[PDB]
């Protein structure tokens, strides 16, 4: 009868399932050195399961199909999937199984998190001919991606042109998608920086044309968000204009002359709803108090003290 | 346009010009900036910037020196020299010129920061016009360690530039005039008289 599981392994020692539909498995990173269910996952079949939600898990070198996502086709429906801080994951072997399958008829929701910083990953947009006498493979991330009203991909090394790619391709739809999070991605940087290779380069003006009716950002922990770089956001407020939630947190560079530049322009739209600055050291106090007092946000945080941002259960499912 | 005698306590926090000459410049120092550091497993380049109340024109929070050696998930930190940043630091106490000081007084002196390219554009000794601008740094004895709260804050000019006044050659060029008027006067007797004379 179990329709909602949740195993949280704090601790170490030593077929068909229809019911599930929603399968949580959290694991101390520190102590499950190995992944609990991955005979389970990879050979049973849980027609039913709407969520999955797996964090700290280590995926073992010695089988590529679990390192592949060969399991991962096994959830069809799967209305939402959280995958975080899983060691030995890769963003680069997932987006090769969204590109040789449609795996999912609807995905409302996607987090992926991976720890490490892997080699860059770009949208592998190359699409081969079995010979010049026969059709292309399909490349199957459209039909897999069109439904994602959240993506967030924190951390996950992904280059600013692979995202742009997802938005010139439309293989995210941007009707559909509503709320945003690329923070900590070191491989994403934005057209007023000169120090860079091409390929990370986020062109912001084409993302936010093709999916603006977005309601919620998360650019946490993006140093590469510097002053000059957020000029681009100002200029670019007309395609934003359904934003109500921001998250630049834990960012060491902006300065609070951006932030009110930003919430000035910002309010040639009525103020935003909310801001999150907090850790960030160089959101200057008067600045901020000055945001308050002219009712530039409706709710602004600035706990500058506050050293971390993954609140357990609510921004993250990688165990405390 | 000041001198160290006439710069004084109303001047803090404005730009100024002081005329003097140095004295008791120190050893050129390497000054911590940035700090990077590569990750051992994470992969990624973490860094750090410092301040201090030399490094910067405004009051802001200051940075300890500590270099840091984890991540926040633990993981230890290779710190990153050469990719890592370092100003010159100098300090130079430039002395008011006697001259100007008046009757029965000892001249007053003040101590110049200089940074990166103004570091060793003078020597001591050298007469000098510093435009810079004039600071407050430290607690100023209002710390409860100290007792004694007659003492007064300490001041420096933060250095903008460096004027030597070396005016109120060492090898000439050569004109085709010069080279001329040298080999014509080379054939005249009296040169060890005229050049000696002269």
């Amino acid at each position: 009868l179990l329709k909602k599981i949740e195993l949280i392994f704090v601790n170490s020692l030593v077929v068909i399932y229809s019911e599930l539909e929603k399968i949580t498995l959290i694991c101390d990173k520190k102590k499950i050195k190995n992944f609990p269910l991955c005979r389970a996952l990879l050979r049973g079949q849980f027609p039913l399961l709407q969520k999955l939600t797996i964090t700290g898990v280590t995926f073992p070198m010695n089988n590529q199909d679990i390192m592949n996502f060969q399991w991962l086709l096994n959830f069809p429906d799967l209305k939402e999937l959280w995958i975080e801080d899983n060691d030995n994951c890769e963003l680069s072997k997932f987006l090769q199984l969204l590109k040789f399958s449609n795996v999912w008829k609807n995905l409302e929701k996607l987090t992926f998190r991976e720890n490490k910083l892997y080699p860059i990953v770009n949208l592998d947009e190359d699409q081969p001919v079995t010979n010049d006498d026969e059709v292309p493979s399909m490349l199957f991330y459209k039909e897999n991606l069109q439904n994602l009203e959240k993506l967030d991909l924190m951390g996950t090394s992904i280059s600013g042109s692979a995202l742009t790619r997802l938005c010139e391709q439309e293989y995210l739809d941007g009707r559909k998608l509503r709320s945003l999070n690329i923070g900590n991605c070191p491989n994403i940087q934005f057209p007023n920086n000169h120090a860079h290779t091409a390929r990370m380069i986020l062109d912001v003006n084409a993302v936010l044309k093709r999916l603006s009716k977005l309601e919620e950002i998360n650019l946490s922990h993006l140093s590469s968000l510097n002053d000059s770089t957020m000029k681009s956001f100002i200029i670019n407020v007309p395609f934003l204009e359904n934003l109500k939630r921001l998250d630049i947190s834990h960012n060491f560079e902006i300065t609070g002359i951006s932030i009110y530049e930003f919430l000035k322009k910002f309010q040639m739209d009525q103020p935003l709803a909310y801001l999150n600055i907090d850790g960030c050291s160089q959101v200057s106090h008067i600045t901020v108090n000055m945001i308050r007092a002219q009712n530039l946000v409706t709710q602004v945080d600035c706990v500058y003290e506050r050293d971390v941002w993954r609140k357990f259960g609510i921004n993250s499912y990688s165990y405390s | 346009a000041l001198s160290p005698r006439t710069l004084t306590a109303q001047h803090l926090n404005k730009l100024v010009s002081v005329e003097g000459i140095v004295t008791k410049t120190s050893l050129v120092r390497p000054k911590l900036i940035r700090s990077v550091h590569y990750a051992a497993k994470t992969g990624r380049f973490h860094y750090r910037d410092y301040t201090d109340a030399t490094t910067t024109l405004t009051t802001r929070i200051p940075t300890p020196a500590i270099y840091p050696t984890e991540d926040t998930e633990g993981n230890k930190l290779t710190t990153e020299y050469g990719y890592s940043t370092f100003i010159d630091h100098q300090r130079i106490t430039v002395q008011e010129m006697p001259e100007m000081a008046p009757a029965g007084q000892l001249p007053r002196s003040i101590d110049v920061i200089l940074d990166d390219d103004l570091v060793d554009k003078t020597k001591p000794g050298d007469r000098v016009n510093v435009v810079g601008v004039f600071k407050s740094l430290g607690a100023g004895g209002m710390n409860q360690s100290n007792s004694n709260t007659l003492i007064g804050f300490k001041t420096l000019i933060l250095g903008n530039t460096v004027y030597p006044l070396h005016a109120r050659a060492a090898r000439q060029m050569l004109t085709d005039f010069d080279i001329r008027n040298i080999n014509k006067l080379s054939k005249k007797k009296d040169i060890f008289d005229i050049l000696s004379q002269s």
